[PDB]
RNA sequence: GAGUCUUGGAGGUAGAGCACUGAUUGGACUAGGGGCCGGUUACCGAAUUCAGUCAAACUCCGAAUGCCAAUGAC
RNA sequence: ACUGGGGCGGUCGCCUCCUAAAAGGUAACGGAGGCGCCCAAAGGUUCCCUCAGAAUGGUUGGAAAUCAUUCGCAGAGUGUAAAGGCACAAGGGAGCUUGACUGCGAGACCUACAAGUCGAGCAGGGACGAAAGUCGGGCUUAGUGAUCCGGUGGUUCCGCAUG
RNA sequence: UGGUGGCGAUAGCGAAGAGGUCACACCCGUUCCCAUACCGAACACGGAAGUUAAGCUCUUCAGCGCCGAUGGUAGUCGGGGGUUUCCCCCUGUGAGAGUAGGACGCCGCCAA
RNA sequence: UCGGAUCGCAGUCUGCAACUCGACUGCGUGAAGCUGGAAUCGCUAGUAAUCGCGGAUCAGCAUGCCGCGGUGAAUACGUUCC
RNA sequence: CGGGAAGUAGCUCAGCUUGGUAGAGCACAUGGUUUGGGACCAUGGGGUCGCAGGUUCGAAUCCUGUCUUCCCGACCA
RNA sequence: CCUCCU
């Protein structure tokens, strides 16, 4: 037999890590990502309060894009939550890349997020 | 390959019938193949982990990575930290196309060979058989070898069972002991 | 598989001299055995 | 096991002083410092 | 004789002897057996001798348990020096015996019989007892 | 400043306990060793297990007090 | 010099534990141990990770080398004594580095003095990181010695009429 | 359902079931970014033939673990007494163990 | 491709009978041994060395013993020492 | 009583200080030599380091305890 | 160097 470890499982483990060193104030909220096998999801998060601000993901009906998979999903879903988040107010953030290497979707996501306008 | 093809089309089907399954993803396959040459002779000479390397390079067909010591030891006169051994980890086709050759052309070249023994399952459905001689697998040519030296090679496996494993490995064209 | 570190491992063709023939992967370009699982007698069964 | 000074290259004002096992680090040892005189990070190395 | 087989100190505070026993002041594995009334440091060779003593009258009939075992050392200084320059050496092994412990428990012979054998170990021990039987 | 009441807190003693370390008793149980023929025994036995003892330099626990404060009141 | 008279023996500074009576402190020629370093990574940072041991299978190969699976709050590890800590690791691995920085420092702890300890934060110029940020040696607590005198390097200082 | 938090395992282990269009997975590939002290296992990039078997989600359960009174007892502040290695009395205080009992999750925010 | 011990299997012959305990044969097996430390022996010529042959005893059993021929050396200065 | 030092093959001694290898002499054994001994020559074998515990991957070696045998000291009264 | 007793 061979019990294969839940991938998620090590990514909590990864991310509880990160969140060690990293928490979102109403001030300076967290951008979280999660990236699924289909979709890409992003939260901006204020952790004394516990509530989520702006949103924005690849089941949103506003992106036309083919593959929710792909890294070019990822820039549209980065754009979005940036625009979403300066109709609240909201320019500085921290990035919480969710226990994923800051590499390929998680960073295109990122990239796509400063461009649009938030700052870190 | 061959054995890969076999697996899915004819094997699969087949454990799914034979242990009557609820679901196709409880079938068991093959997960990896670990071949491990254990170097004790490297502690006197050097050169045996670089030999016993590239022997099991052309066996396996990729680069091993040389195992060190957990611990000093003193009955071996090992200390922490020295190369004593080299495994390879075979997965996906690299692992059937050695798993087709192990069955298909090294295991008659055993000497004197009489099937592969029922007994070696780990009790949670993993084989592994001990090769004495490296001269049996194809790659390796008879004047180039100096020292004779074998091998384990650990067949991984998602039957949970003995049974289920031994199924698996009989459908494989595996010589188990009559 | 890192490039430069490992082996050339491609197409090879084994023959049994019994008359068997099949194609693994491996390193030799033309594998020639004088043995295999159909020739050996405890496969076949004597 | 010894005491050593690390003078700045540039200026070869003896900014820093460290230990260095003779054994282990033969050679002069060489390290980027501030120097306070150049007000920058420039190549120390031990004194000769 | 009784003694540890290793200890981790060899020299240990006296320590006191305030209150009941902690545990073992019922008879557990014997019918019968024999309590401490008063508090005391009980040596191995206390023990030895009443162990004998009771066991010899049973004419090794039955079972003894001694529920007790000298396990605190003790030090002593060698005779005739002055205070001081540093502990004395290792000198016994003594069980710490509260009020309310069996020391002693008897099985496999009558309640006579363990009356005497238990009266009989009692006079080799410096505390007065009890003769206890379980319930 | 002090006393007392009230409130909060740090801390591992007394006690107690066996969760760790060490010591230790009996039963069941045997790996292994020793007498005795690869074979058998009242000889000892590691682990495991059930029950039971103990500890300044053991603690799964844990006071009374003492201590540090805050808050008014007397 | 200490010294349950002195001599003789032993000790003398620093660190850890117990004695120590649940803050802190607390003696004895009371009970136990360490230190007078080590590491150019065994430091910094980023990213990834999980240990002892056992069972079972397996060439050489054993009680025990390397391989595989399973169980596994840690029964390991943490340069080194011990204690307190540490598995979002303070333990293990890899990449890049030199913050094992210069000027300091609100405020604290400790304290007869001399010393000793912690420190956010500011500036300079950096390391790692996408960023957030972390970094003024090491999981923490030993690894050290006043003054005088002398040596060496630097120096918008003084220079016995003036240079 | 999925994401993401807060709360001492009353949240956990273990056991027995149930579920999947979407969602979450496993899953299928290695051309490309990126990757393995060897291995596309993982990480990464892409895919949707298959599957709820596992993770995940939801039921049930008190075997283990966890939480846990009341009463009593030990100890003990203060005040007395004695037969003073220790013990007793009185106004307070009051464990640990043991037990009755609780408990197989409670509370947010976002998206669908 | 030296050497032919040891052992397995299958035989042959003698003999009432080859287990203890015969010789020989076939097939298989293929040990030690790379010219031997201190020391020590024989031989002066058809000798030594080497190669076969025969015989007595004897059912069978000789690397022993007693004979037989084939090929066929080296060296002896000398008498000090053993 | 206090302080030292030893403890290694049958006997006498090295090795310990620097952790990884058990040595040496005599004796012992076998052969040779001799009529036979002795001497001589050649060729071997022999402990697991007093005992126990500890540190270490590993102890004759470092640490502790214990046992045995020695040595030194026990003064002012 | 030695060579048991009668
Ligand atoms: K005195
Ligand atoms: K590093
Ligand atoms: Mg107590
Ligand atoms: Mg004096
Ligand atoms: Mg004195
Ligand atoms: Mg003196
Ligand atoms: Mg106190
Ligand atoms: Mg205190
Ligand atoms: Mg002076
Ligand atoms: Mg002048
Ligand atoms: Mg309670
Ligand atoms: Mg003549
Ligand atoms: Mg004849
Ligand atoms: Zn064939
Ligand atoms: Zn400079």
């Amino acid at each position: 037999m061979i019990t294969k470890t839940s991938k998620n499982a090590a990514r909590l483990k990864r991310h509880a890590r990160v969140r060690a060193k990293l928490s979102g104030t109403a001030e300076r909220p967290r951008l979280n990502v999660f990236r699924s096998n289909k979709h890409i999801y992003a939260q901006i998060i204020d952790d004394v309060n516990g509530v989520t601000l702006a949103s924005a993901s690849t089941l949103d009906k506003d992106l036309n894009v083919e593959s929710t998979g792909d890294t070019s999903a990822a820039t549209k879903v980065g754009e979005l939550v940036a625009k979403r988040a300066a109709e609240k107010g909201i320019s500085d953030v921290v990035f919480d890349r969710g226990g994923y290497l800051y590499h390929g979707r998680v960073k295109a996501l990122a990239d796509a997020a400063r461009e649009a306008g938030l700052k870190f | 390959n061959r054995l890969k093809e076999k697996y899915n089309k004819e094997i699969a089907p087949a454990l799914m019938t034979k242990f009557n399954y609820d679901s196709v993803m409880q079938v068991p396959k093959i997960e990896k193949i670990v071949i491990n040459m254990g170097v004790g002779d490297a502690v006197q000479n050097a050169k045996a982990i670089d030999s016993a390397v590239e022997e099991l390079t052309f066996i396996a067909g990729q680069k091993p990575v040389v195992t060190r010591a957990k611990k000093s030891i003193a009955g071996f006169r090992l200390r922490e930290g020295m190369p004593i051994g080299a495994k390879v980890t075979l997965r996906g086709e690299r692992m059937y196309d050695f798993l087709d050759k192990l069955i298909s052309v090294s295991l008659p070249r055993v000497r004197d060979f009489r099937g592969v023994s029922k007994k070696s399952f780990d009790g949670r459905g993993n084989y592994t058989l001990g090769i004495k001689e490296q001269l049996i697998f194809p790659e390796i040519d008879y004047d180039k070898v100096t020292k004779v030296r074998g091998m384990d090679i650990v067949i991984v496996t998602t039957a949970n069972t003995d049974e289920e494993a031994r199924e698996l490995l009989t459908q494989v064209g595996m010589p188990f002991q009559k | 598989m890192k490039a430069g570190i490992h082996p050339n491992f491609k197409k090879a063709t084994v023959k049994c001299a019994c008359g068997n023939e099949f194609e693994t992967g491996s390193v030799k370009e033309e594998v020639r055995v004088e043995i295999c699982s159909e020739c050996h007698p405890f496969y076949t069964g004597r | 096991r010894v005491n050593i000074t690390l003078a700045c290259t540039e200026c070869g004002e003896r900014n820093y002083i460290s230990k260095k096992n003779k054994r282990n680090n033969p050679d002069r040892v060489e390290f980027k410092k501030y120097c306070p005189r150049d007000k920058k990070s420039t190549l120390h190395r031990e004194t000769k | 004789m009784l003694l540890p087989k290793r200890v981790k100190y060899r020299r240990e505070h006296r320590g006191k002897m305030r209150g009941r026993a902690k545990g073992g002041t019922e008879v557990h594995f014997g019918e019968f057996g024999i309590q401490a009334l008063e508090a005391s440091w009980i040596t191995n060779r206390q023990i030895e001798a009443a162990r004998i003593a009771m066991t010899r009258y049973m004419k090794r009939g039955g079972k003894v348990w001694i529920k007790i075992f000298p396990s605190k050392p003790y030090t002593a200084k060698p005779l005739e020096v002055r205070m001081g320059s540093g502990k004395g050496a290792p000198e016994g092994w003594v069980a710490v015996v509260k009020p309310g412990k069996v020391l002693f428990e008897i099985s496999g012979v009558s309640e006579e019989v363990a009356r005497e054998a238990l009266r009989l170990a009692s006079h080799k021990l410096p505390i007065k007892t009890k003769f206890v039987k379980r319930e």
